[PDB]
C-alpha cells in the first residue's frame, strides 16, 4: 500500500529538463503484458494517467522469463537519473563481521515491495511520464506517471532508506532492548531476549511496519540463518567467507589470474596465511587481457600452497566489548607480513596481509611500523578503537631506528614477542671517519647511449682499481664502485662517493633487495666490523673527483 | 533567543558546487563527544537535522580544550572556505595591521562563541552539512546543517565585523596603543606594556566584552595555582633568523673540510655569490678522511668572507600577497625541529626552530603538531595568512592522530613528503 510517509523534495540539477527520449513501439505480443501490469499498478495508487499536459516521456519496456508465470515492465530511467539532483550516497560503508557484537538472537527480515510503498515528492512526479504505445496506428497514447519510488530511478535506495529510518523509531523508542540494522530491503533485527520473548517482538515490529503501509511478508520472519550477504556466510555465533573454488587450468589468462588474485585477498581476511607475491608479479603488462601470461615456477608453488590452506575451511568470531583487542603480526617472507586479530587465545576475529611495493628499496623495520598503521587504521573503523600490538621487535631495534628515522612516527600501546624470524637491524653505519682505516674515493661512470662503462677507486695508499662494465647505467657503476671497495677492503673501511644515489640506499638500511647488486652489497655490510660512508660534490673537481674521474676516459672523453 | 536580524546573503564563487569531503573514522570516544555536543546544539536550535536531498558534506572531530576539561567540536571547513571565504576575502575582507608584529605582547582570546548568535542565510545553510559518523557502518551516520554563522568558516568573522568594529570602539579609544586584530575565532591583542600591566589591559578587555554580551574562557595562572601556561601570550620580538652556523674550528681534518665544502655548496643556492674556490683544491689530493690538513691563508680568507656573507640577507624580501606560503618542517635531532617559510624555494621570508624535548611527551606527532600550530600562529601574526605545510610524515599516521593533540581552532593546508630532505643538517 502507499504510506502516509512524508515525502523528500526533489530537483532537477540546475538548468535542466526532463527526459523526452523516444520509445520504438513493441510487439503487440508484450503491449497486452504491459496493459495488464498498469492497470493493477493503476488500481493500487502506484501509477497514475496523464500525457495532455506532460510533455516528457521515458522509455518503457517488457521482459518476461519461463522463470516466472507472468511479465516484468521495466523501465529505463537512465536518461532522468542524467538529471536528476545528487543525493547523500546511500551507504559507501558496509559493516565488517567481525565487528557485530555477540547477539543471542538475528531475525532478518524481507521487506520486498519497499519502493512502491512510499510517496514521491509531488512535484516531480510529472518528470516520471511513461508512454504505452498502441496496438497499430489506433493509437490514442495511454501515459502514465508515478507517485512511489521508480525500480531503478537515482533517487530511491536514499529516498527509501531515509524513509524507513523514520518509521522505525517510533518504534525502537518503545523497545530500546531492540537493535536494528538495514540494507538494501532487507531489515536484520538483533537483541539478547530468550529465543521466547524474542520472536514476540519479530511480531510487534512486523504489525508496526504493516500500519505505514509496508508489507513484510516473512511471517514468522521466515529466513534462514546461515545469512549470505556480500559474500559472507553468517552463522549466529560466528562468521567466514563464502566458498572459494580457486579452478584448476592448463593455461591462464591475464584475466583468470585477476578473478584468481581476486579470490586469495577475499578469503585473507579470515584464512591465515594466503600469499600473493608471485601470482601478482606476472600482471606486469602493458596491453594485454587475452595474453597467455605464462604461469611462472614460483607462481606455481604459490596457487598450490593457498590451494592447501583452503583445504580446510575457517571460521572468526564475533565482538565482545568487555574484552581486550589484540593484535599480532608476523614476518611472512620478503615484503610480505600477515596478522590476526583477537580477544582470546585461538579463535581470530579477523586476519589479513599488508605487502610492500613502495619502489623497490625498505628497511624491515619501516614495514612493521606501516603493518602497525594500517591495522590501525582498520580497527578504528571496525571496532571504534585501537587495539594492543604483539610485535616481533625488541624496543632497542625500534627506539634506535624512530629517533634516527627523519620522518616523524608512532605506534600504539606494543609488547614483544619473541618468535621468529625477528625483526632487527643487520648493520649500523659508523657516524665518524675511522682512524687507520685505509680510504676509498670511489667512482663509476656509465655512457647512456653506450651503455659500456666502469667503476674504480684510489686509496690513500696508492691501490688501484678500474674494472669494464657492458650494458650498464651511472647508477649500477656507482653501486658497483661501492660494491668495489667493500670487496678489496679490510674489516673496517673508509670510503667516499660522489653518488647522492648510492648513498642514500644504503643509509637507509635495506636488506632483502630486488636487485642482488644492492643485496651483493648489503651481503658485505653486514659481514664488515666498521663502514663510514662519505659524500661530497660530484663534479667539483675534489681527490676523489679528479683522480678517480679521470681514469674513467679509457672509453668515452670530452 | 529569539533575536531577529537580516541575514547577509552569501553565494558561492561562480562555477564551483559546495563541498563534499569525506569524513574520516572517529573513535567511539570522539563520537560520543560529538553526539553529545550536537544534542544540545539542536535543542538551542544551533543546527538541524538533515535529508538525503542534501548531497553535501564537511569533515566534524573532536579535541579536547584547555586543561582538557571538556570536549569541543572543530569543523574542517578548508574545502567550504575555499570555495567562499577566498570571495569573502575581497567583500568583507578585514585589512591586516602591519604593526601587530612589532608589538612587545600578543594575547589569544577566543571569541567564537559571539557568531552562534548571528543567524546564517538559508540559501547557504545548505552547503554547511556534516555528519557524525557511525562505529563499523552499522549505522547511516546523523545529519546536520547549520542555522547560524558556524565557528571555523572564513565567513563568520567577515559577516560578524560590524558588530566586532562596534563592540570594541569604546575600548579603542580608551586605548589607542593596544592594536587589535580578529582571524577566525581569534582576537589577536597586542601592547607594549609591561608583562604586568599588558594581562592587566587584558583582563580589561575581557570584561568589556563581556560587558555586552561576548565570552571568553578564563586563565589558571592567577588563582588556582594551575601547572599551565594556557593563555597564549606571544613576544614577536625574540622572532631570529640566524640557525646557518659554520664549524668554528683549529684542528681541520679533510672530513672537516668535506662536509663544509658540502654545507657550503648548499648554501650556496640561497645567496648567490659564496663560492669554495680554495677550499675545494685542499682536498684535491686522496688523503686520509682523518687527517688533518690546516687551511691554506687564501682558504682562511675565503672561510673568514663566507662566515660573513651569511648573516646579511638575501634581497628575498618580497612578500607577494598574490602567492601562498609555504612552510617546511624538518626532524632534526632529539626534540628540536627546524622550519622555512617561503613563496619561492630558496628565498625564505622566514626561518626558525621549535624544542621542548622528548621526556614528558616524548612523542614525535606530538612534537609535530606543536611546531605547525607555532608556525601557524606566527604567520597568522606576521602576513595575516596561514600556510601550507610539508610535514615529514606519513598521511595515515598524520590523519590518525592528529586531532589528538590538537588545540587550535583552524587548521592549515597541508600535504606530505617521501623523499628525505638533503637540507636537513644544513641547519
Ligand atoms: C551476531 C550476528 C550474527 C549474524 C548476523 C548479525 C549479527 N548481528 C547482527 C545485527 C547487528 F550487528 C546490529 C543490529 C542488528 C543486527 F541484526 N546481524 C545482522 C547483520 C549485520 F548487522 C551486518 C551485516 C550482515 C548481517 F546479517
Amino acid at each position: 500500500p502507499i504510506s502516509p510517509i512524508e515525502t523528500v523534495p526533489v530537483k532537477l540539477k540546475p538548468g535542466m529538463d526532463g527526459p523526452k527520449v523516444k520509445q520504438w513501439p513493441l510487439t503487440e505480443e508484450k503491449i497486452k503484458a504491459l496493459v495488464e501490469i498498469c492497470t493493477e499498478m493503476e488500481k493500487e495508487g502506484k501509477i497514475s494517467k496523464i500525457g495532455p499536459e506532460n510533455p516528457y516521456n521515458t522509455p518503457v519496456f517488457a521482459i518476461k522469463k519461463k522463470d516466472s508465470t507472468k511479465w516484468r515492465k521495466l523501465v529505463d530511467f537512465r536518461e532522468l537519473n542524467k538529471r536528476t539532483q545528487d543525493f547523500w550516497e546511500v551507504q559507501l560503508g558496509i559493516p565488517h563481521p567481525a565487528g557485530l557484537k555477540k547477539k543471542k538472537s538475528v531475525t532478518v527480515l524481507d521487506v520486498g515491495d519497499a519502493y512502491f510503498s512510499v510517496p514521491l515528492d509531488e512535484d516531480f512526479r510529472k518528470y516520471t511520464a511513461f508512454t504505452i504505445p498502441s496496438i497499430n496506428n489506433e493509437t490514442p497514447g495511454i501515459r502514465y506517471q508515478y507517485n512511489v519510488l521508480p525500480q531503478g530511478w537515482k533517487g530511491s535506495p536514499a529516498i527509501f532508506q531515509s524513509s524507513m529510518t523514520k518509521i522505525l523509531e517510533p518504534f525502537k523508542k518503545q523497545n530500546p532492548d531492540i537493535v536494528i540494522y538495514q540494507y538494501m530491503d532487507d531489515l536484520y533485527v538483533g537483541s539478547d531476549l530468550e529465543i521466547g520473548q524474542h520472536r514476540t517482538k519479530i511480531e510487534e515490529l512486523r504489525q508496526h511496519l504493516l500500519r505505514w503501509g509496508l508489507t513484510t511478508p516473512d511471517k514468522k520472519h521466515q529466513k534462514e540463518p546461515p545469512f549470505l550477504w556480500m559474500g559472507y556466510e553468517l552463522h549466529p555465533d560466528k562468521w567466514t567467507v563464502q566458498p572459494i573454488v580457486l579452478p584448476e587450468k592448463d593455461s591462464w589468462t591475464v584475466n583468470d589470474i585477476q578473478k584468481l588474485v581476486g579470490k586469495l585477498n577475499w578469503a585473507s581476511q579470515i584464512y591465515p596465511g594466503i600469499k600473493v607475491r608471485q601470482l601478482s608479479k606476472l600482471l606486469r603488462g602493458t596491453k594485454a587481457l587475452t595474453e597467455v601470461i605464462p604461469l611462472t615456477e614460483e607462481a606455481e608453488l604459490e596457487l598450490a600452497e593457498n590451494r592447501e590452506i583452503l583445504k580446510e575451511p575457517v571460521h572468526g568470531v564475533y565482538y565482545d566489548p568487555s574484552k581486550d583487542l589484540i593484535a599480532e603480526i608476523q614476518k611472512q617472507g620478503q615484503g610480505q607480513w600477515t596478522y590476526q586479530i583477537y580477544q582470546e587465545p585461538f579463535k581470530n576475529l579477523k586476519t589479513g596481509k599488508y605487502a610492500r611495493m613502495r619502489g623497490a628499496h625498505t628497511n624491515d623495520v619501516k614495514q612493521l611500523t606501516e603493518a602497525v598503521q594500517k591495522i590501525t587504521t582498520e580497527s578504528i573503523v571496525i571496532w571504534g578503537k585501537t587495539p594492543k600490538f604483539k610485535l616481533p621487535i625488541q624496543k632497542e631495534t625500534w627506539e634506535t631506528w624512530w629517533t634516527e628515522y627523519w620522518q616523524a612516527t608512532w605506534i600504539p600501546e606494543w609488547e614483544f614477542v619473541n618468535t621468529p624470524p625477528l625483526v632487527k637491524l643487520w648493520y649500523q653505519l659508523e657516524k665518524e671517519p675511522i682512524v687507520g682505516a685505509e680510504t676509498f674515493y670511489v667512482d663509476g661512470a656509465a655512457n647512456r647511449e653506450t651503455k659500456l662503462g666502469k667503476a674504480g677507486y684510489v686509496t690513500n695508499k696508492g691501490r688501484q682499481k678500474v674494472v669494464p662494465l657492458t650494458n650498464t647505467t651511472n647508477q649500477k657503476t656507482e653501486l658497483q664502485a661501492i660494491y668495489l671497495a667493500l670487496q678489496d677492503s679490510g674489516l673496517e673501511v673508509n670510503i667516499v662517493t660522489d653518488s647522492q644515489y648510492a648513498l642514500g640506499i644504503i643509509q637507509a638500511q635495506p636488506d632483502k633487495s630486488e636487485s642482488e647488486l644492492v643485496n651483493q652489497i648489503i651481503e658485505q655490510l653486514i659481514k664488515k666490523e666498521k663502514v663510514y660512508l662519505a659524500w661530497v660534490p660530484a663534479h667539483k673537481g675534489i681527490g676523489g673527483n679528479e683522480q678517480v674521474d679521470k681514469l674513467v676516459s679509457a672509453g668515452i672523453r670530452k | 533567543p529569539i533575536s531577529p536580524i537580516e541575514t547577509v546573503p552569501v553565494k558561492l564563487k561562480p562555477g564551483m558546487d559546495g563541498p563534499k569531503v569525506k569524513q574520516w573514522p572517529l573513535t567511539e570516544e570522539k563520537i560520543k563527544a560529538l553526539v553529545e555536543i550536537c544534542t544540545e546544539m539542536e535543542k538551542e536550535g544551533k543546527i538541524s537535522k538533515i535529508g538525503p536531498e542534501n548531497p553535501y558534506n564537511t569533515p566534524v572531530f573532536a579535541i579536547k580544550k584547555k586543561d582538557s576539561t571538556k570536549w569541543r567540536k572543530l569543523v574542517d571547513f578548508r574545502e567550504l572556505n575555499k570555495r567562499t571565504q577566498d570571495f569573502w576575502e575581497v567583500q568583507l575582507g578585514i585589512p591586516h595591521p602591519a604593526g601587530l608584529k612589532k608589538k612587545k605582547s600578543v594575547t589569544v582570546l577566543d571569541v567564537g562563541d559571539a557568531y552562534f548568535s548571528v543567524p546564517l542565510d538559508e540559501d547557504f545553510r545548505k552547503y554547511t552539512a556534516f555528519t557524525i559518523p557511525s562505529i563499523n557502518n552499522e549505522t547511516p551516520g546523523i545529519r546536520y546543517q547549520y542555522n547560524v554563522l558556524p565557528q571555523g568558516w572564513k565567513g563568520s568573522p567577515a559577516i560578524f565585523q560590524s558588530s566586532m568594529t562596534k563592540i570594541l570602539e569604546p575600548f579603542k579609544k580608551q586605548n589607542p596603543d593596544i592594536v587589535i586584530y580578529q582571524y577566525m575565532d581569534d582576537l589577536y591583542v597586542g601592547s607594549d606594556l609591561e608583562i604586568g600591566q599588558h594581562r592587566t589591559k587584558i583582563e580589561e578587555l575581557r570584561q568589556h566584552l563581556l560587558r555586552w554580551g561576548l565570552t571568553t574562557p578564563d586563565k589558571k595562572h592567577q588563582k588556582e595555582p594551575p601547572f599551565l601556561w594556557m593563555g597564549y601570550e606571544l613576544h614577536p620580538d625574540k622572532w631570529t633568523v640566524q640557525p646557518i652556523v659554520l664549524p668554528e674550528k683549529d684542528s681541520w681534518t679533510v672530513n672537516d673540510i668535506q662536509k663544509l665544502v658540502g654545507k657550503l655548496n648548499w648554501a650556496s643556492q640561497i645567496y648567490p655569490g659564496i663560492k669554495v674556490r680554495q677550499l675545494s683544491k685542499l682536498l684535491r689530493g686522496t688523503k686520509a678522511l682523518t687527517e688533518v690538513i690546516p687551511l691554506t691563508e687564501e682558504a682562511e680568507l675565503e672561510l673568514a668572507e663566507n662566515r660573513e656573507i651569511l648573516k646579511e640577507p638575501v634581497h628575498g624580501v618580497y612578500y607577494d600577497p598574490s602567492k601562498d606560503l609555504i612552510a617546511e618542517i624538518q626532524k632534526q635531532g632529539q626534540g628540536q625541529w627546524t622550519y622555512q617559510i617561503y613563496q619561492e624555494p630558496f628565498k625564505n621570508l622566514k626561518t626558525g626552530k621549535y624544542a621542548r624535548m622528548r621526556g614528558a611527551h616524548t612523542n614525535d606527532v606530538k612534537q609535530l603538531t606543536e611546531a605547525v600550530q607555532k608556525i601557524t600562529t606566527e604567520s597568522i601574526v606576521i602576513w595575516g595568512k596561514t600556510p601550507k605545510f610539508k610535514l615529514p610524515i606519513q598521511k595515515e599516521t598524520w590523519e590518525t592522530w592528529w586531532t589528538e593533540y590538537w588545540q587550535a581552532t583552524w587548521i592549515p593546508e597541508w600535504e606530505f613528503v617521501n623523499t628525505p630532505p638533503l637540507v636537513k643538517l644544513w641547519y
